[PDB]
């Protein structure tokens, strides 16, 4: 019941619980200190770098966003550009164009990519490879201002393409998913879906706000039988947790995303469905001869007589 | 209230991921590509270099420097047969000269192959590096080694030709080819290393060539690969006696070495903290990475007397790694000057062995303890060892009972309350009233 | 030296069966679905040792 | 049943800095360059000022 | 970058070198500061602040610091980005202007910084030749105890060739380990003052004491020549375990058979604080008293731990002169 | 995994050494103070290795340890298993004839150093003998002890002889009055010197299953080992040595006087 | 399999005796020869010159018999 | 035995204890560069002295 | 599963390297001299020229 005091005061015996058991480290807040964020990779030659100083000194650096409008950085690239012989350089000076036409929302700035990179990267069959630098600034474009010209080019990142998908970070996916339920491709959300599941990407730690979006533009039959399968591969915290957002987004917290949602109230009753799941409690042929064969039995013993 | 266990350690999180495991795993093969990547372009660069220069020179004779700068480019890139021609008609046209010779030797010891044995083979082990390059013609470049050290000796006489029945055994040349042929030495198999100590030094000394301190040292390095310490030592305690003025790093390296292939843990935290103590010379990167590895290989090392009763008894030597890093800001040796494999095996002992005081006020909440629980209850099977299955030396006859007043000092309350009834022979001996002998 | 053997595994027989029990306890208590994004070395719809592994 | 490692005798708790011990012909030759005691120069035995001088 | 720039130049007026070391630590990062959070420094900052450590450690002779900063630099390929910022310098006027503008060989060598480097490249190794044959004078007479030693008769370092092809020959077969090109153009400017223009002999004497210090076979040949450490085996007749049968080569005792290899008969290095070294024989028995009970009792002949081998030879020329 | 650290291995065991994958785990075998309190639990106190002082009131921290044999025993000649009444008093007072030496080398700076040489030990060994023949031994420094009986060195001269524990007068008589004075190395030393005055060999059944072919190279190969066996004792047993003037090998034929 | 194990044992002991009868012989006879081929400046190719810089000789009685052509 | 209880903890049960708590990186106090005279006393409000 | 493929591709990737080897053995040359005598030879053994330098 209790140790006397009379008793030697040893140690009974030694507890080793934290080396038995390895515990890596579980919060419920977020890292105060992650960039949430797409990462560009500048990684220029330190000879272009002073020379377009001038230029790159209105571009986004690294965690710096300067509030210069995009008609004169479209302007400096329309006109500089041209005179820079290197073929890297103009490429990671045309992410930074594209990085900084996309957080000011300038829908005028997919001409850049047709004017320049589309003809060697993306016509009629072209061998050259686009850096990963110019690929993340394009598809963060894209999804930021709802262009429909994502489709070409995350068809091109497969592995029989240029081979970038296990190079994006789960933030890249994040603002993907946010752009195709916007739009409403149901084919769209299928394809990054089953992208993101056979790269291995971090499904528990996408923007809970982006999945709850794309899902909700699912309203065709066929991937609406994916999405049900789809939702085991989430954690039990994280599917607790799209309940709770995607029902705050259709109610009272609507106001937090720029354009409202749709009223999808089969995505909505399957998700309450499936997260209650998760969370602990709180032969036509051989038939159809049988019936006939029985009416042939009550017309002959006067069951089912005749007329009158 | 039921009491807690005071003997039972407080809950936090000291892992990692199964997805951080796997992508440090995926991005240390990445760089491992990286380095495999960059030997191979730089190889056949050198090999591109070696038919131009023939195919284009075929009748023009080159310069016999050019012929020299792609002769120790091909050697070290681990391609010695590729230059064995071009040193015996450079040894033949008499172009070379007594700093030509051991360029060429210390060229052919590869410090270009074991770059990219270092980082991708060995993994980033310096001792694993000697015993892979072995391997890779060790023996076969052992002996162009000891081949040209006899076109350096023939070629040392010719250039010398008072101290004349002493030279060149007794000039500068000498020695720095001995000293050459001991490191190109040590990157061949274990049937030189352990010619180093006993053949290459008796025969230095039966020609009579002054050794240096990288003469010492090298002998130094190669019993410490064989794995002999008592020897390793006493050439140390020869320089210290003697030669202390010119003691490089490059001992202490031998010795950090030495003692972690012998397995003698103890030994090698003495030299470290020798080390920390004098100051002098400077503890290198090499340094820190010598004794951080002897520390995870004793960490990582099961113990068979009490046979793990409860757990494994080594993994509190990493509880020094703190103390070590500590040691090493104000030492001036840079910790980002680790290597990869390392770092992880250093990071690991980090999490589970270092908190700060912002953490330590707040690790114990009963929110953290219970998420700690409820992890072990839902996924245990993950990460569980267990679920995977006066004064006595002059006092011999002893004063006894001197007057001492115990009445001058007052304890007067001193009274005890004994059971009722103890002779009493209606009242038994045995009962439940003898737990009331146990009440205070 | 094979009677110790013998003998030491029929004193076992009731501490297994209690174990065998134990074993589903913890198994009930696992988290639902296929798994988590964060507990996984392998990929869902994959092999692990699927040539096409990495796409 | 005995053990594996490295069996060594304890560390001598003698002070070697206060025992002289025999002069080594090595000693000699450096005793010049030599920073010794007073007691290390006038010993009791074998006292090294004299072989200074000698 | 800013901020880790002028936390450099407070350790170099503080002169706190496990400080500099610091600073270089934390401007590197870790996976967390680099990756997570995303606040790495760009590679111009981390230019500025590694040069400026480099400059202070090879100005004040710390051999390790500076291995690990060069070692840095060599990693990230930041040894030729000093001309690197002078080109793009150039290349920013020419694109104000409207000229096109490119990076290759022909742009980098047409700059002052690599013209003027190659120009005094022949002074500065006839300075590094000057420097290293008096430190091989200065290791023969110590060696001895001041007459020269055998030891500077014939050096590691050849001759430099009649023409400027043959001095970029000479500095990169002799100090090929290092970048000297690139130490010579770190070493032009001292406190901003251009000393290559103005102070010929401090420059000169500034780049020599650069490339001798970061190059790791410069340090292999200058090195002191110390004695021969003979090998030893136990006494026969144990007396103490201090003393041993030392092993002597045939330069010491002449005549005699010729050995066998050490290492057969039982000779090892052995060596401690008390260790002594020693000949041993034994007295003759003769026809006495003592004919089986004692156990021929061990004359000893004290000699020496080490080989003075430069010594030895300068004492046998002194023979061979000072005698005729 | 490694061919280095495999022929590190066959190179140890070749010179006898300590394998370094043995040291592969760590074994802190049986500490010498778990065995004793072992012994003594099994025994039921270990009666009879406990000496008498053990029983005694008051017992210091010597006596209540078990028997152990010291260095003492190492020297003394007819020192038996079973000494006959009178061999262990003797013990005891040469014993105390050493420790009085003892005291004198620290007295007078003739202790023995670390790094001495033989030819300073006798003269350290000549110097204590001089300086200790002239000095009386110290009856007060003797102590008995456990169960030997208390014997003055009247009866041990009477017994033993004046020859074992000697007089001044016999010390300058052998090496050239009752009173007893330290004994020394020399004097010891005279008195002893008065009184003395084929590999891979396989047995016949491995033989029996070789064929007739395969015993010819048997035969032939112990042929070569001991031909080469024998063949290397001759060149011991010649001792013909290298003349230097003639540039040719020599043997001694006869010997003078 | 354990007396043909002593069969390997008894083959090897004579060829490494053989082996190494003859390297002492073309040894010791290379000695007495004194090739000097100093002023030539050759490749410091030669008989004896090419056995010093060859190895030990690793006897074939130690070998086991995974170094004779046995596989792992 | 029969009620061996042990007055020493073995070393192994010490082992045990301490390689299951952690380290605090305070403790080991070493400072090289001296004492901010003008900074540390006035520093952000959060972690202010 | 897939234990046949994923031997066969490093067992391929053995054969690759053996033959991208044996085409730069065979086309080299293999010069050995033991006093003055060039004896030039080719990777298949075959003596190009003894000559002597």
């Amino acid at each position: 019941y209790h140790w006397h005091y009379n008793l030697p005061q040893g140690m009974e015996r030694p507890h080793s619980v934290n080396r038995t058991f390895a515990a890596p480290f579980q919060s419920n807040h977020s890292l105060v200190n992650k960039y949430r964020g797409v990462w560009i990779e500048f990684d220029m030659h330190p000879a272009f770098s002073v020379a377009l100083e001038p230029q790159l000194r209105k571009l986004p650096r690294g965690r710096t966003l300067p509030k210069t409008p995009a008609e004169e950085v479209i302007a400096d690239y329309t006109a500089l550009a041209p005179l820079v012989d290197d073929e890297k350089t103009r490429d990671l000076w045309l992410a930074k164009v594209f990085q900084h036409c996309a957080f000011q929302r300038c829908g005028g700035a997919m001409e850049l990519w047709e004017r320049y990179c589309h003809q060697r990267f993306t016509a009629e069959g072209a061998t050259a490879k686009p850096p990963l630098s110019l690929v993340k600034s394009v598809l963060f474009y894209c999804n930021k201002t709802d262009n429909s010209g994502w489709r070409a080019l995350f068809d091109r990142c497969l592995k029989d393409g240029w081979n970038y998908t296990p190079l994006f970070d789960t933030a890249q996916w994040s603002f993907m998913l946010k752009s195709i339920g916007r739009m409403g491709d149901e084919d769209g959300v299928r394809a990054v879906l089953e992208e993101m599941l056979d790269v291995q990407a971090d499904l528990d730690r996408v923007e809970a706000r982006s999945v709850v979006i794309a899902l909700n533009a699912v309203t065709n039959a066929d991937v609406y039988e994916f999405v049900k399968k789809y939702l085991f591969n989430f954690g039990e915290r994280k599917v607790k947790f799209l309940r709770t957002t995607y029902s705050d987004l259709r109610g009272h917290g609507a106001g937090k995303l720029r354009i409202p949602l749709k009223e999808n109230d089969n995505m909505y009753y399957h998700v309450c469905w499936h997260s209650s799941i998760r969370s602990p409690r709180q032969p036509n042929a051989k038939i159809d001869d049988i019936v006939k064969d029985k009416i042939e039995k009550w017309k002959a013993e006067g069951l089912l007589p005749e007329d009158y | 209230r039921k009491p807690q266990n005071q003997w039972e350690g407080v809950y936090y999180y000291s892992g990692i991921t199964k997805r951080q495991r796997h992508l440090i795993l995926l991005h240390r093969k990445r760089e491992r590509e990286a380095h495999m990547r960059s030997f191979n372009i730089s190889r056949a660069s050198v090999l591109q270099r070696l038919e131009q220069l023939s195919g284009d020179r075929k009748q023009e004779s080159l310069p016999p420097h050019v012929r020299l700068d792609l002769a120790v480019r091909l050697a070290q890139h681990g391609l010695y047969q590729q230059a064995t021609p071009i040193v015996d008609e450079l040894h033949h046209q008499k172009a070379l000269h007594a700093g030509h010779y051991a360029l060429l030797i210390n060229a052919l010891a590869c410090p270009r192959l074991g770059q990219r044995i270092l980082h991708c083979d060995a993994q980033c082990d310096p001792a694993l590096t000697y015993k892979l390059l072995g391997d890779e013609n060790g023996e076969e470049r052992a002996q162009e080694a000891y081949r040209w050290f006899d076109l350096a000796l023939t070629s040392l006489a010719v250039d010398c030709g008072h101290f004349v029945p002493y030279l060149p055994q007794g000039t500068a040349a000498a020695s720095h080819i001995t000293n050459a042929l001991m490191r190109t030495l040590l990157t061949c198999g274990y049937t030189h290393v352990a010619a180093i100590p006993d053949s290459v030094y008796d025969r230095m000394g039966s020609m009579g060539i002054s050794p240096t301190i990288s003469t010492y040292e090298l002998v130094m390095l190669a019993l410490s690969l064989q794995g002999n310490m008592v020897e390793a030592e006493s050439i140390l305690s020869f320089l210290r006696s003697h030669h202390s003025e010119h003691i490089t790093v490059e001992s202490f390296n031998a010795l950090l070495l030495g003692h972690r292939e012998a397995r003698q843990f103890d030994c090698c935290d003495a030299i470290w903290q020798e080390l920390v103590d004098r100051r002098w010379p400077r503890a290198s990167p090499l340094t820190a990475e010598l004794y951080l590895r002897s520390i995870m290989d004793h960490a990582n090392t099961p113990t068979s007397e009490p046979l793990q009763s409860f757990a494994n008894i080594n993994v509190v030597e990493k509880k020094k790694v703190p103390l070590v890093l500590a040691q090493m800001d104000e030492l001036g040796v840079p910790r980002t000057h680790l290597s990869r494999v390392l770092m992880d095996e250093v990071e690991d002992s980090l999490r589970k062995f270092q908190t700060y005081r912002s953490r330590f006020y707040e690790w114990g909440r009963a929110v953290k303890q219970f998420d700690f629980i409820e992890f072990r209850r839902r996924n245990g099977w993950l990460y569980d060892l267990h679920l995977m299955k006066g004064d006595i030396y002059y006092d011999d006859t002893r004063g006894l009972h001197d007057r001492s007043p115990t009445w001058m000092n007052e304890v007067p309350e001193t009274r005890y309350d004994r059971l009722y009834g103890v002779n009493h022979p209606d009242i038994a001996k045995i009962g439940i009233r003898r737990h009331l002998n146990v009440e205070y | 030296i094979v009677l110790n053997e013998q003998l030491h595994t029929v004193k076992f027989f009731d501490l297994k069966i209690g174990d065998a029990i134990r074993d589903i306890l913890q198994l009930l208590q696992r988290e639902t679905g296929v798994g988590s994004s964060v507990n996984r070395d392998t990929p869902v719809g994959i092999s692990p040792n699927n040539p096409e592994r990495r796409v | 049943t005995l053990h594996n490692q490295r069996s060594a005798a304890p560390e001598s708790s003698v002070s070697q800095s206060h025992t002289v011990n025999a002069p080594t012909v090595d000693e000699c030759e450096m005793l010049a360059e030599r920073w010794g005691t007073m007691n290390y120069w006038h010993n009791d035995t074998f006292p090294r000022l004299v072989v200074f001088l000698k | 970058g800013e901020v880790l720039h002028n936390l450099m130049r407070c350790a170099i007026a503080a002169r706190h070198r496990a400080r500099i070391m610091w600073v270089y630590n934390v401007m590197r990062g870790r996976f967390y500061e680099n990756v997570v959070v995303r606040a790495e420094v760009d590679l111009i900052w981390r230019y500025r602040i590694a040069m400026i450590a480099l400059e202070y450690l090879l100005d004040h002779e710390c051999a390790e610091e500076a291995a690990a900063i060069y070692s840095y630099l060599v990693e990230e390929e930041l040894l030729r980005c000093d001309v690197h910022v002078r080109v793009g310098l150039h290349m920013r006027e020419a694109i104000a202007a409207g000229k096109p503008i490119t990076l290759n060989n022909d742009v980098m060598n047409a700059t002052s910084l690599v013209r003027d480097a190659t120009a005094v490249a022949p002074e500065v190794a006839r300075e590094l030749q000057r420097r290293h044959a008096q430190t091989l004078q200065n290791n023969a007479v110590e060696a001895v105890g001041a007459g020269s030693a055998p030891w500077s008769i014939l050096g590691p370092l050849t001759a430099i060739g009649p023409t400027a092809e043959d001095t970029m020959v000479w500095l990169q077969q002799h100090y090929g380990d290092v970048d000297v090109m690139s130490i010579m153009r770190w070493a032009r400017f001292r406190k901003g003052k251009d000393l290559m223009a103005k102070d010929r002999p401090q420059y000169l004497a500034r780049a020599a004491a650069w490339i001798e210090l970061l190059s790791k076979r410069n340090r292999e040949m200058e090195e002191v020549p110390l004695t021969y450490m003979r090998k030893s085996k136990p006494l026969v007749l144990d007396t103490n375990s201090n003393v041993r049968v030392a092993w002597q080569t045939p330069l010491m005792r002449s005549g005699g058979p010729p050995r066998l290899l050490a290492r057969e008969e039982g000779y090892v290095f052995h060596h401690s604080n008390s260790s002594r070294f020693v000949e041993e024989t034994y007295r003759h028995p003769g026809e006495s008293l003592q004919s089986r009970y004692l156990a021929l009792q061990p004359l000893h002949t004290e000699v020496s731990a080490k080989e003075d081998f430069q010594r030895l030879y300068y004492q046998a020329q002194k023979h061979h002169k000072q005698q005729e | 995994q490694n061919k280095f650290d495999i022929m590190r291995r066959e190179d140890r065991l070749s010179k006898g050494e300590q394998d370094l994958t043995e040291r592969n785990t760590i074994h802190y075998g049986v500490p010498i103070q778990q065995i004793v309190d072992e012994f003594v639990f099994r025994h039921r106190n270990a009666r009879g290795e406990r000496p008498l002082d053990y029983f005694k009131p008051f017992p210091n921290f010597r006596a209540l340890r078990l028997n152990r044999m010291y260095r003492d025993v190492e020297g003394f000649s007819l020192m038996k298993q079973r000494p006959e009444f009178l061999e262990w008093e003797l013990f005891t007072r040469y014993r105390q004839h050493h420790q009085q030496r003892r005291r004198l080398a620290l007295l007078h700076g003739l202790e023995p150093v670390a790094n001495e040489t033989a030819q300073e030990r006798d003269t350290r060994r000549h110097r204590l003998d001089e300086i200790c023949e002239r000095t009386p031994f110290d009856e007060r420094e003797m102590r008995v002890n456990d169960d030997e009986m208390r014997v003055s060195v009247e009866t041990l001269r009477s017994w033993f002889g004046v020859y074992m524990l000697p007089s001044p007068t016999v010390v300058n008589a052998v090496l050239g009055d009752t009173r007893e004075h330290v004994l020394s190395s020399r004097y010891l030393n005279r008195l002893l010197l008065l009184e003395s005055y084929v590999p891979h060999e396989q047995p016949q059944e491995v033989l029996r299953h070789f064929s007739a072919e395969e015993r010819a190279m048997y035969e032939q190969h112990v042929k070569e080992q001991t031909s080469r066996q024998l063949g290397e004792w001759e060149r011991a047993m010649k001792r013909r040595r290298w003349l230097t003037d003639h540039q040719q090998y020599g043997h001694v034929v006869s010997h003078g006087l | 399999r354990r007396v043909n194990r002593q069969k390997v044992n008894v083959a090897a002991s004579l060829l490494d005796n053989f082996v190494e009868q003859e390297w002492t012989t073309i040894l010791r006879d290379k000695h007495d020869v004194t090739d000097v081929t100093k002023t030539l400046n050759d490749t410091q190719n030669d008989k004896k010159q090419l056995a010093r810089r060859l190895g030990r000789y690793m006897l074939f009685a130690n070998r086991s018999l995974d170094d004779t052509g046995f596989p792992t | 035995r029969m009620g061996y209880i042990p007055r020493y903890t073995p070393w192994e049960w010490i082992a045990i204890q301490e390689a299951d708590q952690p380290l605090i990186a305070e403790q080991i106090r070493q400072d090289n560069i001296g004492t901010s005279y003008f900074f540390s006393l006035n520093r952000y409000w959060r972690y202010k002295a | 599963s897939f234990r046949y493929t994923n031997n066969l591709i490093g067992a391929l990737k053995h054969r690759l390297l053996l033959e991208s080897s044996y085409r730069e053995i065979a086309s080299r040359k293999f010069i050995g001299n033991c006093r003055g005598v060039e004896v030039v030879c080719s990777g298949y053994g075959t003596v190009l020229a003894v000559q002597l330098t």
